[PDB]
RNA sequence: CAGAGGUGAAAUUCUUAGACCGCACCAAGACGAACUACAGCGAAGGCAUUCUUCAAGGAUACCUUCCUCAAUCAAGAACCAAAGUGUGGAGAUCGAAGAUGAUUAGAGACCAUUGUAGUCCACACUGCAAACGAUGACACCCAUGAAUUGGGGAU
RNA sequence: CUCAGCACGUUUUCUGUUUUCACGCGAAAGCUUUGAGGUUACAGUCUCAGGGGGGAGUACGUUCGCAAGAGUGAAACUUAAAGAAAUUGACGGAAUGGCACCACAAGACGUGGAGCGUGCGGUUUAAUUGACCAACACGG
RNA sequence: CGCGGGGUGGAGCAGCCUGGUAGCUCGUCGGGCUCAUAACCCGAAGAUCGUCGGUUCAAAUCCGGCCCCCGCAACCA
RNA sequence: GCGCGGAUAGCUCAGUCGGUAGAGCAGGGGAUUGAAAAUCCCCGUGUCCUUGGUUCGAUUCCGAGUCCGCGCACCA
RNA sequence: CACCAUGUUCAA
């Protein structure tokens, strides 16, 4: 039973051989680049209350000038996207779904 | 007590810089075998250069300029532009996906005799009416990008003294010039000279030194309070 | 300790739900310096809002869900 | 009583604050905008007594307030901030530390420069401990 | 200057002969992040910085040349991931074996600290993959709508 | 100026990697100009392998290899199913949304300790005449 | 045989006040948790210190004779 | 027999230089908890090896001596 | 992300 068409991962038949494969971001487990989910987040360094102390203690940051934040793009294993929730197992007629852009 | 053998010392930038004194640091006092002078003498200050010309508009928030102490007058440490770098926050955010990033090293010797690299990075964007999903570019013409990044660099600052190049690097004169000559070969979304460092210098010429920082602005820290 | 008045109340948090999360405003004395400090705290028993509470240290600001 | 350079009582002295926060303990290092001279360094593990409160924000709060009794002795008004995670081949995000240090610094009256991440980010990376199948839980 | 590390909690381990941290630098060896994707190249293994080079490869364009030269294949040839082997280098990081911690009823395992062979290069050998699209090669016919890569042609 | 340039827009067309979509096909999952279609209405060409599950990719023989091994490759004996795809259910130290004082929370009042009453087991005895959350002051 | 070592709760081992129902790990019991067993938790029991004498206020220890077990040696013509 | 160190509850150990003992850890209780290990809070507990000179007052000062370490000695 | 091993033979 072929559970997915393209088996997992980005690569269809004729096109590569191999992909080299990249580190898990926390399990550290070797999956390969194309198979491996990726997420780029651009987390905030601070909270909301949290930043809003920083700023008013600060001369340079305020409205005008805004403070930076975090810019990692996170790779994950299959085991390691599942267990921090990060993708989840969905329904047969619902696995097609391919989101093309951050919602 | 630490605190009780410090003394504080000014550190100055060169001429090109609105504020001259900026970055104030501690070093011991002398005990007599080994002096103050010596130890200061090879030290690096990073600043950012929104904190040094004075007039921001956030292209000069997000670099910051090193400087390495060359003399020490008293409590002035007479600082030499060591780098400039745009900050990592900056840097990380000009990357989109689905366009392509070139980017260029150059080896520039300028007049003086200091030795440069320039790491000049570049994007491409999409046109007003693009209709595609990525605008990628040709390997053709990233080379070309490359290459009129690379002879355009070595041309304009290796006739310059290092004064005059430091004011290139500050202010984009460089930068701007650069865009728009590299603009017809590829679209350019953003072309950035990423980080600038000194890789060698010349042998320490001390009138080539003073004559870098124009009037220097007289610490007040061989004091009394 | 300073006295923080509960200004809503966030839903019932913990394993067991006998904690609760609330944003507390801070009351001071209008000249202060926290003065009009809203908190976001956990509060042990039931609590309804407009519910005058003791704070021992208020620098410090719970995990919000 | 306070070994401050020679201003007004009005002018700041910065350093530069080198938060950071691992998974495992968390530091505030304040350094004077070279690195090469230390004004105070004061860790998550010198707060707490067990190993597991190291890294949590509470002793990265109480650690961030013996940084600021000490660099008002030495004189410095105002801090740069550094935060960094571990980086390198490793995690990368900042720990619990983080963001409840920067927040006791500021809320203890010292003004707060320009924030930067300075973690380690490599080119290419060395291999990473764990094995081709990662770490196994 | 008084702890760092590590964990689910720890403990092996490092540390007032100054660890961890912070700055600039140096050395050595690997590796080329983000960009990096249902993208390209290659017969398959496989291939990801740059610049100067060497011989090639396919596609495309063509009112060039040739004129059946082809298709597929026992036998026979040359390639072939990783581990492995031989002889020299290298030896940074990860690390089969092994050693210490711990968990456990036991732990010869997972987890932590290490650490040999190996990893990396040169020249030989091997020819064992979930070597996969679990789909032999070459032709033919075959409805539809987004896209995408390289070449060419119209505006 | 690698500049009679670069990218785009609308449209043609060749080559490549694909995608959600008509027949048809298949035991189904699924495949579908990229066939698993054009097949009992069964013949375009060539080629390799398979013949119930094992034993067994074993033994012997031989050829390669420095060795590890590699290629080739049985039988005796043994078994009545092994498989394949789907359905319905039950289960998960798998997600997600609910619920319950025969669950917890926050508490109350106790049982388990003691003495007795009574039921159950065992041991005795001529005999000490069902049930083991949903048996044990229950068979009134 | 000379010489040297030890006999200890059912098992394996310790034992420096001359002396704690003598101590340890395991086992045996009785109750819990579990649908049940194991693990785990709360408890309780069990020693002729091989044996006979003797030193002593008091002996597993201290001195003995015995019974066992286990070795070291057992030489050069 | 010469100099250095060690003796402080069962175990472990820093001392105010001549004004009264401390933490570490084990032993009995509540807390965590549904049940753990770890974590917490609470009640044991050392005449401070022997002697003196006994400084207002000796774990602290000082003079011998037993005990234990190292590095040194060496003619009945 | 502490630990969490197992349930005799046919038959209904
Ligand atoms: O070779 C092509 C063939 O001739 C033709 N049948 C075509 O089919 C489609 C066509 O599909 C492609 O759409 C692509 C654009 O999204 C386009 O590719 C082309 O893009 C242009 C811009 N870059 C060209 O410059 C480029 O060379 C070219 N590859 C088409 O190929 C549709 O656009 C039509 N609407 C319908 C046709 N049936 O596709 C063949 C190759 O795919
Ligand atoms: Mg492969
Ligand atoms: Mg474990
Ligand atoms: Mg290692
Ligand atoms: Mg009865
Ligand atoms: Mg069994």
């Amino acid at each position: 039973t072929t559970k997915r068409r393209n088996h997992g991962r980005s690569k269809p038949a004729h096109s590569r051989g191999r992909v080299k494969p990249i580190h898990c971001f926390n399990c550290g487990r070797l999956t390969p680049k194309d198979k491996a989910v990726g997420r780029f987040v651009v987390r905030r360094m601070l909270d909301a209350a949290s930043a809003r102390d920083v700023a008013e203690a600060s001369p340079v940051y305020g409205a005008n000038f805004p403070m930076p934040k975090l810019y990692m793009k996170q790779r994950f294993c299959i085991a390691c996207a599942i267990h921090s929730r990060t993708v989840r197992a969905r329904p047969v007629g619902n696995r097609k779904i391919r989101y093309t852009r951050k919602v | 007590e630490t605190m009780a053998r410090k003394e504080w010392y000014d550190v100055v930038a060169p001429a090109n810089f609105e504020k001259r004194q900026f970055a104030k640091t501690i070093c011991n006092k002398t005990q007599g075998t080994r002096i103050a002078a010596d130890v200061l003498r090879g030290r690096v200050f990073e600043a950012n250069l929104a904190d040094l010309n004075q007039s921001a508009g956030e292209e000069e928030a997000y670099r910051k300029v090193r400087f390495t102490v060359q003399e020490v007058q008293g409590r002035n440490l007479l600082t030499q532009f060591h780098s400039m770098e745009v900050t990592t926050d900056k840097m990380a955010s000009l990357l989109r996906k689905w366009c392509t990033t070139m980017e260029t090293t150059v080896e520039v010797k300028t007049a003086d005799g200091y030795t440069m690299r320039l790491f000049v990075v570049a994007f491409t964007k999409p046109q007003a009416n693009q209709q595609s999903r990525n605008c990628y570019a040709k390997q053709r013409l990233v080379k070309w990008l490359r290459m009129r990044i690379t002879k355009m660099i070595k041309r304009r600052l290796s006739k310059v003294q290092i004064k005059e190049a430091v004011s290139l690097l500050t202010r984009n004169v460089l930068s701007d010039a650069l865009v728009r000559r590299c603009n017809p070969i590829l679209p350019l979304r953003e072309l950035r000279i990423r980080k600038v460092r000194v890789v060698r210098t010349p042998k320490f010429d001390a009138q080539a030194l003073l004559s870098a920082h124009g009037t220097i602005p007289a610490s007040v820290e061989a004091d009394q309070r | 300790a300073q006295v923080g008045l509960i200004i809503k109340v966030l839903g019932r948090t913990g394993s067991r739900g006998n904690v609760t999360q609330v944003r507390v405003r801070l009351m001071a004395e209008a000249g202060s310096p926290d003065y009009n400090r809203t908190i976001v705290r956990n509060v042990k028993g039931p609590c309804k809002e407009n519910d005058m509470l003791s704070l021992m240290e208020t620098e410090r600001e719970a995990r919000r869900l | 009583k306070a070994y401050g350079p020679n201003v007004k009582k009005g002018d700041l002295v910065y350093g530069v604050v080198h938060i950071y926060a691992s998974f495992n303990d968390t530091f505030v290092h304040v350094t004077d905008t070279s690195g090469r001279e230390t004004y105070v360094k004061v860790t998550g593990g010198m707060k707490v007594k067990a190993d597991r409160d190291e890294s949590s924000p509470y002793a990265a709060m109480m650690a961030a307030q013996d940084v600021v009794a000490r660099c008002k002795e030495c004189g410095i008004n105002a801090l740069h901030v550094k935060m960094r995670a571990v980086g390198g081949v490793r995690t990368k995000s900042p720990g619990p530390g983080a963001q409840a240090a920067l927040r006791a610094l500021a809320r203890a009256g010292m003004k707060i420069g320009r924030i930067e991440d300075v973690t380690p980010i490599p080119t290419d990376s060395t291999r990473r401990k764990g094995s081709r199948r990662g770490r196994r839980l």
